[PDB]
């Protein structure tokens, strides 16, 4: 049933804000990629306006597009 | 909060 997403085909080697960091692109760093508990999109805390400096302890958290 | 590497 592959490829998960159907923007970068899963291909590593591509950017992708679909799938991957949803500012960037950049898939590195995926245990600091946020994961935003309305869109489902992917932050990494670095790429934040303004940065975290650490993921947050939270159980929820909501990207600044969904709050 | 997730990660992508939790998720
Ligand atoms: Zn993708
Ligand atoms: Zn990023
Ligand atoms: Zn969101
Ligand atoms: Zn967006």
């Amino acid at each position: 049933s592959g490829p998960s997403c159907k923007h970068c085909k899963d291909d590593v080697n591509r950017l992708c804000r679909v799938c991957a960091c949803h500012l960037c692109g950049g898939r590195q760093d995926p245990d600091k990629q946020l994961m935003c508990d309305e869109c489902d999109m992917a932050f990494h805390i670095y790429c934040l306006d303004p940065p975290l400096s650490s993921v947050p302890s939270e159980d929820e958290w909501y990207c600044p597009e969904c709050r | 909060a997730r990660t992508k590497q939790t998720a």
